């Protein structure tokens, strides 16, 4: 153990998606990444929201979120945290920031769709015809996948569907109005905002990326997954990497540009943009499934491990 | 028109681990030589492969400029590229019995590319991926028998991940031990007094502070929101009656995030 990461506030790890820290009731969220930081040094949480999928309103994640918050202050004695959210968990750590300003030093989203995934939009209008959306091979796909992860339910199918209602462009963008950032650049400019963001008196550091294995090809647009080689292991024990491809090309023929498979790079945008050119599907961005990656796929464990290093050096 | 960073955003504001440094001045060979590389390595998809290799050349001779460990530290990075270049579908289910050959064949190269170097760079994550691989067999079978089957596997761990899953355990508890007596309605003394005697009089005082804030807040939101109400019933246009509520929030909760909050409560059952 070490001080690589020893951070001077606690590190929130705050997972989106249909619920709970926990994959199939078995296997963290974020995938190793807990017990990584804390070997170097870093004092970190693991949020665990359930109950309401909206980050809004009373009980919701954004509430839950916060309540979670409190209670780790008041157990360790830290006066602020380090919020780092993945998908829908970066629009629950903005629900905090917005808040409780007082008790955030900084929020990093990783795939988070802070402007909608067209893939959402693509689901819920298939639903208007379609309530299964079973009648597309791509949404069947998604519902394989994801609904096998989908923990603390005894309906996953349904659960794993309802997960996207909040990251549709529509609700995305409501969301923005309620909960302003500075972090975020000019709607339809493809742009991310400022690096840091004054709320009240206080002083929010604001980072994100994302990953982009999912590029488009030729022209109906085609698409290519360039985090696995042209033939890779990773598309026989991560299922997941096939059906986010899937996801992927049918955002692309929505003009959404290169993605993860369900968040696109304009989408991802908040804060200090990190990096966009990981080779990475939106599962890869948390270790998953079980560390499984293409041959062309960064570590994301090193770049969190990484991250924390530079949330130390700032100063938080 | 200067730039922004000195190195490529993947690294920018960060700066890289350490090289552990065994007795005979040689490197430890520990999983921190691999943590190195896999730093630098997350800058791969920003450079090309020859900058990459500068790059790494350049981070090792910053901190062994001119020593044995420099050359030794250069030679694993030889093997461990080896490795990625010797790592080169039906849209079904997931099965642990082929995830579980992947990590055969993965081990396979490892010990081939690295060598003596294969076990400080995934040992643990070889260990990790099939314990947690197996619990997903167990948990996906005619079992009734998981229970004792899971029992039986989870002694299977190293004295090292089952101290580091006690004290995250420990950590996550004492958060959690406060949030069941929210859950029960704990008035402040009680909190106070339950939690002074498990995490100690400073954890109790802080705890019992932050449920006495949550209930002046429940307070001082009721009492707008019997304010707000009377507006909404004045029966103007929705963007007026929108506008005049927006105004009493603004009024009424100025401690910074209050009023957006406020805002969020008034969009649902509160
Ligand atoms: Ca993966």
């Amino acid at each position: 153990a070490d001080t690589y990461a020893a951070t001077r506030y606690p590190v929130i790890l705050v997972h989106g998606l249909a619920g709970t820290d926990k994959f199939a009731n078995v296997v963290d969220y974020w995938y190793g990444i807990q017990s990584d930081l804390q070997s170097h040094g870093a004092k970190v949480y693991v949020a665990n929201l359930s109950g309401f999928q909206s980050d809004d309103g009373p009980n919701g994640r954004g509430e839950q979120l916060l309540a979670y918050v409190k209670q780790v202050l008041a157990a360790t004695g830290a006066t602020k945290v380090n919020l780092i959210g993945h998908s829908q968990g970066g629009l629950t750590s903005r629900y905090v920031a917005a808040v409780a300003p007082q008790l955030v030093a900084s929020v990093t989203t990783i795939g988070t769709p802070h402007r909608g995934s067209e893939f959402a939009d693509f689901v819920q209008d298939v639903l208007k015809t379609d309530p299964t959306g079973l009648s597309s091979t791509v949404i069947a796909a998604f519902v394989n996948v994801f609904g096998t992860l989908v923990s603390s339910s005894h309906n996953t199918d349904q659960d794993a569907l309802a997960a996207l209602r909040t990251l549709t462009t529509a609700q995305t963008a409501t969301y923005n109005r309620n909960f302003p950032s500075a972090g975020l650049g000019a709607p339809g400019s493809c742009q991310t905002g400022a690096a840091t963001e004054t709320v009240g008196g206080s002083q929010h550091l604001l980072y994100s990326w994302g990953g982009t294995a999912i590029q488009p090809t030729s022209t109906v647009t085609g698409a290519t997954d360039t985090s696995t080689g042209t033939l890779d292991v990773a598309n026989v024990t991560d299922p997941s990497t096939l059906a986010l491809l899937a996801t992927g090309a049918v955002m692309i023929n929505r003009a959404s540009g290169q993605n993860d498979g369900l968040v696109s790079r304009c989408s991802s945008l908040f804060g200090q943009v990190i990096s966009t050119s990981y080779h990475w599907n939106h599962l890869d961005e948390i270790n998953q499934l079980l560390g499984v990656r293409g041959a062309n796929a960064e570590d994301p464990v090193a770049v969190i491990r990484t991250h924390v290093n530079r949330l130390k050096l700032q100063g938080v | 028109m200067p730039l922004p960073a000195a190195l490529p955003g993947a690294l920018a504001g960060s700066h890289a681990p350490r090289l552990p440094l065994a007795a005979g001045g040689r490197l430890a060979r520990t999983r921190a030589v691999r943590e190195f590389f896999d730093y630098c390595l997350t800058a791969q998809g920003e450079l090309t492969p020859a900058a990459l290799d500068a790059l790494v050349r350049r981070e090792i001779a910053a901190q062994l400029d001119g020593s044995p460990a420099q050359a030794e530290a250069l030679g694993v990075w030889r093997r461990y590229r080896a490795y990625f270049d010797a790592l080169a579908v039906l849209g079904d289910k997931l099965d642990p019995a082929a995830m579980q050959l992947a990590l055969d064949q993965r081990a396979a190269l490892a010990d081939r590319t690295l060598g003596e170097w294969a076990e400080p760079f995934f040992g643990d994550e070889q260990r990790r991926q099939r314990h947690d691989l197996e619990r997903i067999r167990i948990a996906n079978d005619t079992l009734s028998q998981k229970a004792a089957r899971l029992a039986a596997l989870d002694a299977q761990l190293t004295p090292d991940e089952r101290a580091q899953q006690a004290a995250l355990h420990a950590q996550q508890d004492a958060v959690t031990k406060i949030a069941d007596l929210q859950k029960a309605g704990a008035t402040p003394d009680q909190m106070r007094a339950q939690i002074a005697q498990t995490l100690g009089p400073e954890a109790a005082a802080r705890a019992a502070q932050m449920q006495q804030d949550d209930e002046a807040w429940q307070t001082r939101y009721q009492a707008y929101a019997a304010e707000r109400d009377r507006i909404a019933a004045q029966g103007l246009a929705p963007q007026d009656r929108d506008a005049r509520i927006a105004q009493l929030r603004q009024q009424t909760f100025t401690a910074p995030g209050e009023a957006i909050r406020a805002a969020s409560l008034d969009r649902g059952a509160g």
